[PDB]
């Protein structure tokens, strides 16, 4: 608790006094004990700042883990621990960010050193993720600048030399890194970077090879997950290049191609990951065969497993985008291709015995395809409009709760029904209250999500207002009456106690019979971000202006400030008014003739 | 505002702003900001109404009857304007409820004395929102009438009842809509038969058509299956501020489909309250309906029969009123008591069941009656009770206790040697007696009670337990949620006199028309100390505590300890024998012979409120020793009914000790 510093000082003095007398040191004991009692003591830390100590003397002299490794260049056959050190320092380095940018420079000098003279496997693997765990401590640059990619680069390529019994391991990995090697630092590998990417994808063509040779799935996905990592900063847009993508998105084509064979994913994950973050660099190739891939896709969103899961629903998401996008801006000679999405669609929402995930992707494919869909019918954005209003009052305007989420879905919601009515020449007078009633429900549901869902909701509110304004005079009077009623509903939580909340996360509250759920009870300081982020909504303005295409250019659309102000000012005289302030004296009691003394009056104050 | 009052103060041109809110004529202007680049259409009344609201209301409701009959005569071309007047009417009337007070029940009046013209509004194949905006319209007259006005007959009823029942029939309206009519259905309820059993109809038809037949068909988190709670909490709610015989009949018929409800509490919920709150004819009519439920001729299997009492009678005959039960025991005492001494059939096996679980079931009802009355009834001189055919206020005693006791005593002695038909049936037919028998004795008389066993190969404990189920007693109790009531209307749904903002809030959801909800502190709500204890035994998961006669036998142990017998005070009293009841239950659990079974009930009886055992110890120190010295015991290893005998038994030390005699020391050695 506070003598782990000098337990840990301790420590490592003896692992640095270990290696004399006998080079043997206990051959694979006396070491390995002493690294993980160390380990565990480091990652069984406290919260406060008394880790400081602790991790100087780490990084430190003599008595050092670093000195340590750097003096074990002459372990031939002996000391089978350096990659149990390198596990714990990764882990210690995921447990806290590297705090300065001396010791870092320090660290890959040491796994640098450790990459001469590995002898076999078992230290390679450790090494390499130790090296992809420290590449993305800074992620801004200003540290780790000394710039001796160069270097790496060099020595990777001539890895590349051999290419013969190098394990499987071992190989994705390499390539991992390889991949990692990219967004970096600008006017950096851009000379070799065409003879990178040649060898890269001849060595990934080997490795599918289309034939009945060995496909050796452990290498494809990290092919495939450096191939994303150098489509992330490098463009290599296909609209300039019409051969060499082409077999790039391909490739990623069949590797989304599910089999029966699970294999522990990766190779389908990997593939999956590179199309959700590069979509927008496949122009018809997505086009080209949208069936296929919207079924594929679909069936990977509909599994078991979680990562994968995430994988496939934003990859969904970013394929769905993009085919919106292309059919928004050609939606004239584009009607098949809709037809057949908004059919889709349509069988999808219709269908009463659905769940939460596929409504999730059909209540999405209403949002991004509704464009188009009033081009081609004035009609039909109606239909969607009521659809989507009825599936949200069977959803979250009810009393039932089950159990589940309910709340981290709202918001995906109401971006998806602000832009049918966005879209909407007439507007039916009689859902008005149920949109009311959900906008409301969402700012009462703000102290409920993580800062990232909190923008998204702020995000979704700003829209709807938007969508809200841009139709008419009373829906005004809605955006203020919605406003009123948040401002009640925020007014009416429970006062924040004067005294001292004492200590946080003193204990787990009473856990009576089955206690769970974690619904904080809000107060007034919760709801303060939300109301300035409406307040200031240019950022959003110019961000949803940039996301959708829609006639906003605009500053008079933009002045969304003054209205919010001026409804909070007009709700806040309203309360005022209301509330009734008026105080009396409930001690005493009238209709008092020669009763008992202290039952008549109290003594004159 | 203050231009619009000095106009209409000036006269009487009521009839001119109605026209000219009902007008037809598009404002165009620009977008709004930036929207499209092209123009925005909309009506001048509505924004004429939209920014002057209140002064118009005031003024249409000082004029109320021109108004409403232009409004509904002009209602034919202009329902997007009437509509919005009449809720802006409706909603500025419910506001200063407790001042403004007739107003809004003249409103309501009115606005359903001109029903024919919005006959057109609500007919078949008309369009949907248009009948939405009708049952929304209809809600705000029910509500704001309070009930007072509107009923069955010289109140228009005919009309409103027709508009109703054809919302309701209607196959196009989606699940909430139906949920919105069922919230409407308290309003309704005041039937007088005849051709207001289409109400019942056509409410069988709905559950038919839209609940199934098991409630696990739909998994938790598909929306199929919140949209089902939904409905059955909002029927539930609807029998709450009801009290319908009705709607607790289709309840209990829906309920009792299946053994295990996943809404279960929630029906128990409604049950109790609706028992707790109302009057005694409405309780005592509830109750007829129940019980008229239970014993009829029906081809209706024996579990349902069962349900039909164990889980919706019991209940309602727990929380009753005191004069409602004495009323329903006068009632049912004839027929109760010749079924009790009716002969069986054993020919058919379909009559075996239901004769079988109709004894059952009276039997546990006589139960509930004798224990929540007092004996100034069941058996005094004064009593209103009359069991004797004959009657007349003849004779005094007691011809109802001697005989229920005596029936109940030949139920317990009854020899099953090869007869063997259905076992487990009889098995609670006979546990059923003797609780019954109990809950007679515990309020009738006092000091020995009667004879136990007598021998003639009729004994209670073959009778009351199976002998052949193996109680899978583990090494501790442990290994033996749903939809929960969800959020709710906090500071809401009503004024209160309490809250302004809690009365604002309450407005917005009349005047919009949906309910809000916000979220909960706690998920579990106890409002008082319903369903936690009725008017220690922290352990169910174990099936010798779970039994049907082991909670009745051992309160009335605990009876029998407490103002009965020998005076408190007694030091070594008798440390050389037992009373009857004792040394009846120390030789039945004392000698090996008896099936294992019977030595555990009698053991776990023994530990469970063990303040009575102690008393008369270095007695009952061997019979528990023995059980837990024994290779035939609740099975193998040290499991918890071993630790919870050894911890009482050793708890017992000072006051007796296990030594000098060398029978029980060789035994305490063994298990040593």
């Amino acid at each position: 608790m506070a003598g782990s510093g000098a337990g840990v000082r301790c420590s490592l003095l003896r692992l640095q006094e270990t290696l004399s007398a006998a080079d043997r040191c206990g051959a694979a004991l006396a070491g390995h004990q002493l690294i993980r009692g160390l380990g565990q003591e480091c990652v069984l830390s406290s919260s406060p700042a008394v880790l400081a100590l602790q991790t100087s003397l780490v990084f430190s002299r003599d008595f050092g883990l670093l000195v340590f490794v750097r003096k074990s260049l002459n372990s031939i056959e002996f000391r089978e621990c350096r990659e149990e050190i390198l596990k714990f320092l990764c882990i210690f380095l995921e447990k806290m960010g590297q705090k300065i940018a001396p010791y870092s420079v320090e660290i890959k000098n040491t796994c640098t050193s450790v990459y001469t003279k590995d002898r076999a496997a078992k230290c390679k693997i450790p090494a390499l993720d130790l090296l992809i765990k420290l590449l993305q401590t800074f992620r801004s640059s200003r540290l780790m600048d000394e710039f001796k990619i160069g270097e790496l680069f060099s020595k990777f390529y001539g890895e590349l030399a051999l290419k013969k019994k190098i394990p499987d391991t071992v190989l994705e990995k390499v390539y991992e890194l390889l991949g990692l090697l990219g967004e970096v630092h600008p006017s950096e590998m851009i000379n070799n970077a065409e003879n990178l990417f040649r060898a890269f994808l001849g060595e990934l063509k080997t490795q599918m090879t289309s034939a009945v040779r060995e496909p050796k799935l452990p290498v494809l996905a990290g092919c495939l997950k450096g191939l994303s990592s150098l489509l992330c900063n490098f463009t290599k847009s296909m609209e300039e290049d019409p051969q060499t993508s082409r077999e790039i998105f391909n490739f990623v084509l069949k590797a989304i191609r599910p089999q029966i064979d699970l294999k522990r994913y990766a190779v389908p994950s990997a593939g999956l990951r590179l199309f959700a973050l590069h979509a927008s660099q496949f122009s018809t190739c997505l086009l080209d065969n949208y069936v296929s891939l919207f079924e594929v896709l679909l069936k990977w969103c509909a599994h078991t497993n979680v990562e994968l899961k995430k994988a496939a629903l934003s990859a969904l998401e970013s394929f769905l985008k993009q085919v919106s996008n292309m059919v928004a801006k050609n939606a004239e000679m584009h009607k098949n291709k809709l037809q057949y999405f908004m059919e889709q669609f349509y069988g999808i929402i219709r269908n009463v015995d659905s769940n939460n995930k596929e409504l999730s992707i059909a209540i999405r494919g209403y949002g991004l395809f509704a464009g188009p869909c009033k081009v081609i019918n004035a009609k039909d954005v109606d239909f969607m409009y009521v659809e989507l209003i009825q599936r949200c009052k069977q959803m979250f305007l009810t009393q039932t709760d089950t159990g589940d989420d309910r709340v981290y879905q709202m918001p995906s919601f109401l971006q998806s029904v602000a832009s049918v009515l966005l879209y909407l020449d007439t507007v039916p007078e009689v859902y008005t209250p149920v949109l009311e009633h959900l906008v409301v429900m969402q700012i009462d549901s703000f102290p409920q999500y993580s800062p990232k869902m909190q923008l998204v909701c702020c995000r979704a509110i700003v829209k709807v207002f938007l969508a809200l304004a841009a139709k008419g005079p009373v829906l005004r009077n809605c955006i203020s009456t919605v406003v009123h009623q948040g401002l009640i509903r925020i007014c009416s939580k429970p006062v924040v106690l004067p005294k001292g909340p004492e200590s946080e996360s003193e204990d787990h509250r009473a856990s009576g019979e089955v206690r769970t759920g974690k619904w904080k009870v809000p107060t007034y300081k919760d709801y303060v971000d939300l109301f300035r982020h409406l307040l200031s909504s240019d950022q959003m303005m110019d961000s949803i202006l940039a996301d959708e295409a829609f006639f906003s250019v605009n500053s008079s659309s933009e002045s969304l400030n003054h209205l919010l102000y001026d409804e909070f000012v007009k709700s806040v005289l309203k309360i005022v008014e209301k509330l009734d302030l008026t105080l009396e004296i409930q001690t005493v009691g009238e209709q008092e003739n020669g009763d008992e003394a202290p039952g008549v009056w109290m003594i004159p104050t | 505002s203050g231009l619009l009052e000095l106009a209409f103060a000036f006269g009487g041109l009521c009839e001119r702003l109605v026209s000219l809110l009902l007008n037809p004529a598009v404002l165009s202007t620009a977008s709004l900001g930036s929207s499209q680049g092209s123009v925005i259409h909309f009506s001048h009344g509505e924004y004429f109404y939209s920014l002057f609201s209140e002064t118009i209301n005031t003024e249409l409701l000082k004029n109320l009857d021109l108004a409403v009959l232009e409004l509904m005569q002009s209602s034919v071309d202009n329902t997007k304007m009437v509509s919005a007047v009449l809720n802006g009417m409706l909603d500025q009337s419910f506001r200063e409820r407790a001042n403004q007070k007739h107003q809004g029940l003249k409103l309501a009046t009115t606005i359903l004395q001109h029903w024919k013209k919005c006959d057109s509004w609500w007919a078949k194949d008309s369009p949907l929102e248009t009948k939405m905006a009708v049952l929304a319209l209809l809600a705000k007259i029910l509500q704001i009438d309070s009930s007072v006005s509107f009923n069955t007959s010289h109140g228009s009823f005919p009309e409103v009842f027709t508009t109703y029942i054809s919302l309701l029939a209607d196959t196009k309206l989606d699940l909430h809509l139906k949920g919105q009519a069922v919230t409407l259905l308290p309003f309704f309820t005041s039937l007088t038969g005849g051709s207001l059993e289409e109400l019942r109809r056509v409410l069988e038809q709905l559950i038919v058509a839209h609940f199934p037949m098991q409630s696990r068909e739909f998994p938790p988190g598909t929306p199929r299956f919140n949209n089902y709670v939904d409905c059955m909490k909002k029927f539930l709610d609807a029998l709450e501020l009801s009290q319908s015989p009705m709607l607790l009949e289709l309840m209990t018929e829906v309920l009792c489909r299946e053994q295990q409800h996943v809404m279960e509490e929630l029906f128990q919920s409604s049950f109790r309250r609706i028992a707790r709150r109302g009057s005694c004819v409405t309780q005592v009519g509830l109750l007829e309906s129940v019980y008229e439920m239970f014993r009829k001729d029906d081809p209706r299997l024996s579990f349902t029969r069962q349900s039909f009492v164990d889980r919706s009678l019991l209940t309602l005959l727990w929380h009753c009123s005191l004069d409602a039960l004495r009323e329903f025991f006068s009632t049912i005492v004839v027929d109760a008591i010749d079924v009790l001494k009716s002969r069986f059939t054993k020919l058919n096996e379909s009559t075996f069941d239901t004769q079988i679980t109709k004894k059952m079931g009276y039997y546990k009802i006589l139960d509930v009656m004798y224990s929540r009355l007092p004996k100034d009834d069941v058996h005094a001189k004064e009593s209103k009770i009359n069991q004797v055919f004959h009657g007349s206020c003849i004779t005094e005693g007691n011809e109802l206790t001697k005989t229920l006791i005596k029936l109940c005593y030949d139920a317990f002695t009854e020899n099953m040697a090869g007869e063997n038909q259905l076992l487990e049936r009889r098995r609670l037919y006979h546990c059923a007696a003797y609780n019954c028998a109990i809950s007679v004795i515990c309020c009738v008389f006092n000091e020995l009670k009667f004879y136990q066993g007598f021998l003639f190969s009729e004994k209670p404990e073959k009778n009351l337990l199976i002998f052949e189920n193996l109680i899978d007693l583990k090494r501790r109790y442990n290994f033996p949620n749903g939809d929960s009531d969800g959020p709710s209307y906090m500071s809401s749904l009503s004024y209160l006199a309490d809250s302004t903002l809690s009365e604002e809030m309450s407005q917005f959801d009349f005047s919009t028309g949906v309910q809000s909800y916000s979220y909960s502190s706690q998920d579990p709500r106890p409002a008082t100390g319903r369903f936690r204890r009725r008017e220690v035994l922290e352990l169910e998961m174990d099936e010798l505590n779970r039994h049907e006669c082991m909670a009745p036998l051992t309160a009335l142990v605990k009876h029998m300890h407490r103002s009965l017998g020998p005076p408190q005070g007694e030091e070594d009293s008798v440390p050389r024998d037992l009373p009857s009841w004792m040394k009846f239950l120390h030789g039945k659990l004392g000698n090996p012979i008896v099936p294992l079974n019977i030595r555990l009930f009698l053991a776990k009886l023994v530990i469970n409120t063990e303040e009575v055992f102690r008393p008369y110890a270095k007695h009952w120190l061997s019979p528990l020793l023995q059980l837990a010295a024994s290779e035939n015991n609740g099975g193998e290893g040290i499991h918890y009914m071993v630790v919870e005998i050894v911890a009482t038994i050793l708890s017992w030390t000072g006051l007796a000790t296990p030594t000098g005699v060398p029978k029980d020391e060789v035994l305490a050695n063994r298990l040593l």
